[PDB]
């Protein structure tokens, strides 16, 4: 319950958009279940930062 | 021969 | 479609309009809930009261009467009917003068960011210190500068949140220029005030800015 | 099948309409629930309110009359109708003066302002329109028209408090213009969003936008 | 519950009236509300002092 | 061949002057939000 | 471009002679009020 | 002559 987060306007009319995502794989190697059934999983892509609101420093 | 209807609501 | 037929009267006025016998109709006033009536002469049939207010009646009669009508709020009224053929109809009634209250309830409330930066912000301008605010040593040079300009740091207050500060504005160059207070940004300020109130420069260095800052 | 045929109808206004002697009828309000109807000069057979908020009845004689059905928020209108031979009909009606709700009164007074907008702003967007909201008859000529445009209302919805309308704007000319927020302001509106966030149109005229008049 | 205030006259017939008010503006830097909200405020102008009663320096 | 995201949706709010509950008159300004938060694309070629 | 105030609204009254409860000729004199206080004037043109 | 068949379920 502390101040809001300021977004830093740039330096020298568009309205915000927000910010692109970036995303991170993780190859794992393959493994047996404790039930023996053999895994062979694939490269699992998760999201690790969400979006964040910034003002284009376009010819304003 | 002359009265009235006189009425009131609530 | 239609709307309603529209007439105002003094207090205790008496009306000239019509009704039609069949097609039950209407009179309300908009505001009131109407509480009695005294319709003679005709000996109309129906009188009851409807969710809005108003009053609807039936009349069965065939000559020109009269028809008092009365109001929660004291409004007393006259109207005189005249039956016709049919295809009933609505009228309303309400006074000219006697309504006025202009009286609005101030809504439309604030954020609860911006209430709290606008009391300190005042608080800074009156003098009078809120509680939980002491002074600390003036920031080095923590507003940019837009040109030919200066700084001169003179104090601050501080503490629990928003670190408030004072600086000065002096024009070193001779000639007069234009300002929008979006040039002293720094990366932390929440906001900026212009004390002595100027869209213009000339020369003499004697306003002071409020800049706010976090870590207070 | 058909949509429903809408009327205007203002508080008490009359419209001229058609029912069936045979194949009973349907008047529905949406935003409200019918709890009263008392049509005589033509003595309608019965009346049965349905769980939707509508009103089911049905008339046997020969002659145009009047009906007179009464809503729970204090809303009164007239509809003068005129048996035919049958293909029962629904009709719709749509306040054109939207009535008070004081528990959208203090639902709005309950939060902040901005947020308030947004949430409307949202819901009108998505689609999930707010419990306490009616739906009231778009008012015409509700924003300005800075250059040759042509609008078209589509939709309202109302209580209490900032009225919301959808309207649609064209470009009737040849090239393309700037689309400034505050061109389209009023003494009276709250708010003005652009639903497709497009900095210019092309010629076409498939551009919406929503406002937010108050004194609904 | 103390003595009232005085109104100092002026220095060598004109009813009285309160004097003018000033006002002060804030600019606020964007922020972002605590329900992911992107504000761009604008300048907020609030009243300091209230009105207080003068004599004119007329030709009395 | 990585698995992108799908870009964001937002709708800019105009607020036209209105005077607050505490006598301070706000000027216009604009609000931002977002819509239609970004989920994965799901692909169509394997 | 700054958002003013309206004037104000006053009315000065004229107390005729009136002798006291504690016997003092109090002489004429004038007591002023306001009426309608000053408010935000709201801008036609933006 | 003129009634309705209206029904209600549960």
């Amino acid at each position: 319950a502390t101040s809001a987060v300021e977004v830093p306007s740039a330096s020298r009319t568009v309205h915000p958009q927000r910010s692109r995502d970036q995303i991170a794989t993780v190859w794992i190697a393959p493994w047996v279940d404790s039930d023996n059934a053999f895994h062979q999983p694939g490269r699992v892509s998760f999201v690790v930062s969400p979006a964040d609101w910034v003002l284009p420093a376009r010819v304003n | 021969p002359g009265m009235m209807d006189s009425q009131e609501f609530s | 479609a239609q709307s309603p037929a529209t007439i105002s009267l003094p207090q205790g006025g008496q009306f000239r309009l019509s009704i039609s016998n069949t097609d039950p109709n209407m009179i309300f006033i908009p505001g009131d809930k109407v509480t009695a009536i005294t319709a003679p002469g005709g000996m109309l049939a129906d009188k009851r009261l409807t969710t809005a207010g108003g009053v609807l009646f039936t009349s069965v009669a065939t000559r020109t009467f009269t028809i008092f009508v009365e109001t929660a709020l004291g409004q007393t009224f006259s109207v005189v009917a005249t039956p016709v053929k049919g295809e009933g109809r609505v009228y309303r009634l309400m006074s000219a003068e006697p309504p006025s209250r202009p009286e609005t309830r101030k809504w439309e409330t604030a954020q609860a960011y911006e209430k709290l930066l606008i009391s300190l912000n005042r608080a800074v301008l009156t003098g009078d210190i809120p509680d939980g605010y002491g002074e600390v040593k003036p920031l080095s040079d923590g507003i940019r500068l837009p040109g030919g300009f200066s700084v001169t740091p003179l104090k601050a207050w501080a503490g629990d949140q928003l670190r408030a500060d004072r600086y000065e504005l002096r024009n070193a160059n001779t000639w007069g220029v234009a300002l929008r207070e979006q040039d002293f940004w720094k990366p932390g300020v929440r906001a900026v005030m212009f004390d002595n109130n100027a869209q213009t420069l000339m020369g003499g260095g004697r306003m002071t800015v409020t800049v706010i800052r976090g870590n207070g």
